RNA sequence: ACCGGGAAGGGGCGUGCCCGCCCGUCGAACGGGGAGCCGGCGGAGACUCCGGCAGGCGCGGGCGGAGACGCGCCCCCCGGCGACGCGCACGGGGACCGCGGCGGGCGGCGCCCCGGCCCGCGAACGCCCCGCAGCCCCCGGACGCCUUGCGCGGAGAGGGGGGCCCGGGGGCGGACCGCGCGUCCCCGGCCGCCCCUGAAAAGCCGGGGGGCCCGCGCGCCGUACCGACCGCACAGGACUCCGGGGUCAGCAGCCUCUAGCGCGGGAGCGAACGCGGCUCAGGGAAGUCGGCAAGCCGGCUCCGUAACCUCGGGAAAAGGAGUGGCUCUGACGGGGUCAGAACUGGAACGGACGCGGGGAUCCCGACUGUUUACUAGAAACACAGCGU
């Protein structure tokens, strides 16, 4: 048939936040549906890798329990960075004092 | 089977720019595409990322170096002379 | 909209959280209109009998078939 | 334009409203022979700068 | 494959004259299976019951659309424009005037 | 009028204390941004109305795990999201597009026809399950694992069992059935490139340390229509979005489904002469300042290719041969391609369309690039390099 559609947004300039997909409606029609940009999840302050356990949703829409991890420095350090801070702290105390 | 006889990586340039320039680039461009040794990794995985900036793809350490090679010969001598001056400061 | 297990259905009724119920014959569909969601339960006609008798007298029921 | 300020809309709205003929009873009342209002305008040949 | 049945009703085929054996005879000789006509009497049998043709088979199945094709072929001889073939139910066609 | 930090520059509260270095509620109807989908109704409006189903922001009535990880606030400091380049390829999803079945409806019908045409529809949102790559945990201690390409491992591989992310898919809600080659759009993991390394802020959140269900509402402005715009009215000029079928390497040319249908008006005649086209015996640049104009060549496959050279080129050098239709065969793991053979037709086949003429030399400028908008595109300017 003819499946061509018109633009859905205020202007037609196809920037990165004005992308649509196509879908067939229950009245036998081809509709346009915006495709949102997906934000990154938080990244480790020491290593720059994705923090595990947090979904790629803006934190305004996630419950408080969903935004956290259950460890000291839960969403700041990646687990390996914590263990390295713990060892540095304990061992320097053992060398700046008692030889 | 070998594909060129002399030009090597400068075959990408065709017949342009003359022989003296292409001779210089073969040496320079071979050097900046090379793999160098992590001074820490001890593995051969250092690659240039910008002029002066070298990263181990295994350590993930980042280092400051030459424009087209990891170590320059002036900096090797400087490090060698600076080290001997410090140890001499020790009584 | 969402589906529901039968036991949760009466409790919403038992706490006056429903506004209207509809019985639909096709397996029978029971649709309850709460403040937040419309809930739908599917049962055979044998099962829907007892549930409707339990039906809260404060909860308007309607029927539908065609 | 479909995207105009309310201030430009109001000045355009006044040129539309006053773009009219002399009423015929006014022509009888004031005893006129010039009957055309020469302050009228037409969209194809106008340059409203508003 | 199994056995299915179809039928075409010619109830409006009384005031104008239409033999039921001829229409049965037409279908009997023209039915093709795999673009051939050897091995049809042993799969597809035309009956005449209720003034309507009946096609009972045994082990052969096919589309109801072909039973409509043989109807407009046989009707094309001296009924060009008299009948429109319409669906009344499952397996049954009905002949209707204009 | 123009120019500007060196100025005793304001806040939280609750008195009274405490904290504090110093502008902008200027600048984007394409950048950033809390949240919308389906059906219906009108002469002219709809993501705005009506019906239905949702979403956002407000206001009032300490536990489980071995582990990766799972399941109220306030101030000071440390962080995160917002937040980002280009590229040949490879992979996944959606939409589109085809072939076959089956269900309903059409058309024409001299012969043939189960062979032609049209219609077979399912959103946002909520709950459960499933998700390659990629990063992480546990055991344990290595001549392997693996990509089209790579890549990885005693700084702990493979194997066995797990965790997290994944713009997606399924099932139930909201409420006809299979199989394929491609095309476009977005996404993924890699790899390549740079004397080029590819915005900012509001707003929202986490960490460390210290002190401590039911109701109601959402104001202001734009919203019709148009290439109806600028060129004194007009073959000029004027940004972006969506993009079916056949032939085909194809967004080329040529024909077409859907949709749409103006372009200062008609008729007769068939002179010269013009303007845009076609064909010409024999000769083949003798024409002309000058091959100006026109013509020859051209797709694909195989054969065959010199001087010279900065060794990269020259090169489609130059030159040759084959090519339709039909009936078949072989190869690759359902799909097109590639290879071969018989038969046949005015001695034909890239049958329209599309589509280099070639070679031997001399002068100038190395090269791609730039210019006298409206008589000059060049040998002029620029350029890397070299030098002062
Ligand atoms: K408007
Ligand atoms: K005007
Ligand atoms: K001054
Ligand atoms: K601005
Ligand atoms: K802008
Ligand atoms: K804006
Ligand atoms: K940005
Ligand atoms: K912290
Ligand atoms: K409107
Ligand atoms: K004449
Ligand atoms: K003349
Ligand atoms: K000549
Ligand atoms: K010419
Ligand atoms: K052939
Ligand atoms: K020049
Ligand atoms: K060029
Ligand atoms: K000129
Ligand atoms: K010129
Ligand atoms: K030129
Ligand atoms: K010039
Ligand atoms: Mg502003
Ligand atoms: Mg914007
Ligand atoms: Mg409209
Ligand atoms: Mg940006
Ligand atoms: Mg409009
Ligand atoms: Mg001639
Ligand atoms: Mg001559
Ligand atoms: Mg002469
Ligand atoms: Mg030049
Ligand atoms: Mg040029
Ligand atoms: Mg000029
Ligand atoms: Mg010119």
């Amino acid at each position: 048939a003819d499946c061509r559609v018109t633009c859905r947004f205020h202007s037609t300039y196809r920037t990165r936040s004005k992308i649509v997909r196509y879908k067939r409606t229950p009245g036998n029609r081809l509709t346009s549906l915006r495709v949102k940009k997906l934000p990154n999840a938080p990244h480790c302050a020491e290593t720059g890798k994705q923090i595990h356990g947090i979904p790629r949703v803006i934190p305004q829409h996630l419950t408080r329990q969903q935004r956290k991890v259950s460890r000291p420095y839960g969403g700041k350090l990646c687990g390996s960075a914590l263990r390295a801070h713990i060892l540095e702290s304990f061992l320097n105390e053992e060398n700046q004092a008692l030889r | 089977a070998k594909r060129t006889k002399k030009v090597g990586l400068t075959g990408k340039y065709g017949t342009r720019y003359g022989r003296a320039a292409r001779k210089q680039l073969l040496k320079i461009e071979t050097s900046q595409k090379a793999k160098y040794t992590c001074p820490f990794c001890a593995k051969d995985k250092v690659r240039r990322t910008a002029c002066g900036i070298w990263t181990c793809r295994s350590c993930s350490k980042t280092m400051a170096g030459g424009a087209y090679s990891l170590h320059t010969e002036p900096a090797n001598a400087a490090r060698a002379t600076i080290r001997r001056l410090r140890l001499a400061r020790e009584d | 909209p969402n589906t529901i297990t039968e036991e949760n259905l009466m409790k919403m009724i038992a706490d006056g959280r429903g506004k209207k119920l509809v019985v639909k014959s096709c397996k029978v569909k029971l649709k309850l209109r709460t403040a937040k969601y419309l809930y739908t339960l599917t049962v055979p006609n044998a099962d829907d009998a007892k549930s409707i008798v339990k039906g809260c007298k404060d909860k308007v029921e309607v029927q539908y078939v065609n | 334009t479909a995207n105009k300020t309310l201030s430009r809309k109001l000045r355009l709205a006044k040129k539309t409203k006053t773009n009219k003929n002399i009423p015929r009873w006014v022509i009888a009342k004031d005893h006129l022979k010039k009957t055309w209002n020469y302050k009228r305008h037409h969209w194809r040949r106008s340059h409203l700068k508003l | 494959q199994g056995n299915i049945r179809f039928a075409v009703d010619c109830s409006a085929g009384k005031d104008l004259e239409l033999n039921l054996n001829e229409f049965a005879d037409y279908v009997r000789t023209h039915f093709k299976i795999n673009n051939r006509k050897h091995g049809v009497a042993e799969k597809v049998a035309c009956s005449v019951e209720g003034d309507s043709l009946v096609i009972q088979t045994t082990g052969y199945e096919f589309a109801k659309r072909y039973v409509k094709y043989l109807t407009k072929r046989f009707l094309y001889q001296d009924y060009q424009g008299v009948f429109r073939v319409l669906s009344t139910d499952k397996e049954t066609y009905t002949l209707k005037p204009y």
